[PDB]
């Protein structure tokens, strides 16, 4: 993606079309840019005053996302009876036709974290 | 009592001068050798020198000529606000 | 003077649109007829100095991704020749003239005259604001500056005037050859939210209304006509549709070229004949 | 005053449609020409205060499912510019004015005058119902209230009048710049039962007829024209078809903007000259 | 160095300012008494700075601190060598 900077966007912060996980490469007319000159907060980008009327471009990595645009071969069924006290009904897997999120982008959902440390020693 | 000040760049382009003749180039041939001259800065073979146009190729032969003196012609407009009391 | 309608449209739209969206009073005036909900939502999203969301404008077929929350899209459209003059002659000029400029200039005192300074020389003076110089004032233009008699006007030593004038390019003279062209240019607002598109179209209409007082289109792009299309889904292949209402703008401009003349008569050879 | 025809249509349609469907007498008057069967079925389904089934109205492309038993569907359609004035000038105003309001107001006694109170201040008084004030009554407006002489009118101390007036916004003055626009808006009724669609179209026609007495379109949206399409299957991919008959409504409105003026003359400097 | 220069005075006005709050006047009432204030220096209410106007109407309030505002705009060029 590419954005054009002006005296107003420098202070507000550039609103990004995509979400952000990490940045691969930044550049402008004066060359590349280092970590000391730019920062990102709440999925918008800030720059120092050196690039008031410069252009900026970014190669960016973002999480894969999908939405369900149709449900296909939607229900498959089995009266499972073998090795059961009584007949039981089980819904077999649905097939989904998924669609990517480009025109409108929302941030990753706010999952509730667990306090269990990952890769925890036990004794 | 300069309350506030601002600067603006209108044009920023390169212009070449002959060291001995004191003239400014205006025209070149197919080989890019000088054909004409002027003694007027306002009429010269201007090379754009804004941010986008740096590192040109049209005038490499012209640049290497030792008889020519590049000049960075820059035009500015500066706004100054004065508060002079009552 | 070949006319690039698209560039003029962009240059007029960008600062004017930014200024209109800067303040809330003008937006409230614009959106008087709309309902409370859409009006307030648009004001929250885009209006105000500290607005987080922002609109954009650009030409068609950009190789980069373009923001589809709210954007003004321009494309050039058709054109036609409508009227001509004899020999394609439009006007005759003795001195080469460029664009028409408007400059503010505070009055200054000179030993015999009050004067106004200007950025660039003068080819012709059209108007000085709220002034009708008489013979006594003996209005004279001498390159950069215009001047009038000091004594009887001495009350106005610091008059905060402004000037409408024309640039001077050369002393040569020539003919203007050209014709009139009737051009159509298409403008459409894009948004995945239809209400935002409606409000954007209304803002576009207002700025088109405001533009009619501009110098350039008063002098160059007269006879503005408008035409609106239907709200249609621009794209259906995305996760959500793009909605936009194209608008067609018409203008009349004079494509012309200056043909110089080197013939200048300065002597006469009136002699008789004998037989 | 930018015009949003769709919102005005919705606001006029909803309460008026509800009121029309409220009572049976009006519906019977409307459906006089229709047969007994369809008339009575529609009356049973939708008509009456205690009707279980209900109609709805909304704009096009709703992301949610929309009821297809009986619904009014609106879409914006095309637009065109038809007429202009010199300099795009429409009118001149000395005092900023908003919408035109109609308010009922019972007469009141004041020590020298009978008066009517109003909700908001007055910019201009158009009409007082069934009154033609003479010089003796000395009609005067003083902000919120309008007043006339007490003594000779004392029989009317509690006159149950109503007032048509205009809001006051500011004391500033300016010019109205704009043009006229000829706009088309499409309205279609949807129903899987064709007879319901026919009756719905008839009701739509009647409410369009009734709207012509409305203040707003009397003042803003003159020259109403109608055009009806053919009954067509809107959708065939469902278990049963959707049937609807689109109708096109035309209006003429004046898109305009108020251009304020800061120039106010209050002094004169008539002096002679000497030589 | 400088090759060519010219100075012009685009505007010359008088700005009104409060003595206590320090904010300049933005909007006013019918008599031109203050109803709004602003922190901006340029957007503030101002009038032409000439004697005729001054004699033609300080007059609104006792906060008697007007400010003569003068705007200088300068055009210049340089020929910087290598």
């Amino acid at each position: 993606m590419i954005y054009f900077v002006n005296k107003d966007r420098i202070k507000k912060g550039i609103p990004l079309y995509y979400d952000v996980k990490e940045i691969t490469y930044i550049a402008t007319q004066d060359g590349t840019v280092y970590e000391e000159d730019y920062e990102i907060k709440n999925n918008r980008l800030y720059l120092n005053e050196k690039y008031e009327n410069h252009t900026v471009t970014l190669k960016i990595l973002m999480t894969l996302r999908y939405v369900v645009s149709d449900i296909l071969k939607e229900s498959r069924y089995q009266y499972t009876k073998f090795n059961q006290p009584k007949s039981k009904f089980e819904n077999l897997p649905q097939k989904l036709l998924l669609k990517r999120e480009d025109v409108i982008v929302l941030q990753d959902p706010y999952k509730v974290n667990d306090g269990i440390e990952e890769d925890l020693e036990i004794q | 009592s300069i309350e506030k000040k601002e600067e603006v760049i209108a044009h920023n382009e390169v212009v070449f001068r002959s060291l001995t003749q004191g003239l400014y180039v205006k025209e070149v041939d197919i080989y890019s050798d000088v054909v004409s001259y002027t003694k007027d800065v306002d009429e010269a073979l201007a090379m754009p020198n804004t941010i986008n146009f740096k590192n040109s190729r049209k005038y490499k032969k012209l640049i290497m000529n030792l008889d020519l003196e590049p000049l960075n012609k820059i035009q500015k407009v500066i706004y100054e606000t004065h508060l002079e009391g009552l | 003077a070949i006319t690039s309608v698209d560039s003029y449209l962009l240059s007029e739209i960008k600062p004017r649109l930014n200024t209109v969206l800067e303040n809330c009073y003008i937006i409230d005036e614009v959106l008087k007829d709309f309902d409370y909900q859409t009006r307030e939502s648009f004001k929250e999203a885009f209006c105000g100095k500290n607005a987080q969301h922002e609109v954009t404008v650009g030409f068609n077929f950009p190789k980069f991704k373009n923001n589809y929350e709210a954007h003004y899209l321009i494309q050039l459209g058709q054109g036609q020749e409508t009227k001509n003059s004899l020999g394609s002659i439009q006007s005759s000029y003795f001195e080469a003239t460029g664009d028409t400029l408007v400059e503010s200039s505070t009055a200054i005192r000179e030993d015999d005259k009050l004067v106004f300074t200007v950025s660039k020389p003068i080819g012709e003076l059209i108007k000085v604001e709220d002034i009708e110089f008489a013979k006594y004032d003996n209005l004279q233009v001498e390159g950069n500056k215009v001047s009038f008699k000091y004594q009887t006007n001495e009350d106005y030593e610091n008059y905060n005037a402004n000037i409408i004038f024309t640039e001077k390019k050369n002393d040569s003279k020539g003919l203007v050859k050209g014709f009139t062209v009737e051009e159509q240019v298409t403008v459409v607002g894009l948004s995945f939210n239809v209400d935002v598109a409606r409000c954007l179209d209304a803002v576009l209409k207002m700025i088109l209304i405001s533009m009619r007082d501009s110098i350039e289109e008063q002098q160059t792009f007269q006879l503005q006509n408008l035409s609106f299309g239907d709200i249609a889904p621009i794209i259906e292949d995305g996760d959500s549709m793009i909605f936009g209402r194209p608008t067609i703008i018409k203008y009349t401009s004079s494509l012309d070229l200056d043909y110089t003349i080197t013939q200048d008569i300065n002597k006469l050879t009136f002699k008789e004949r004998k037989d």
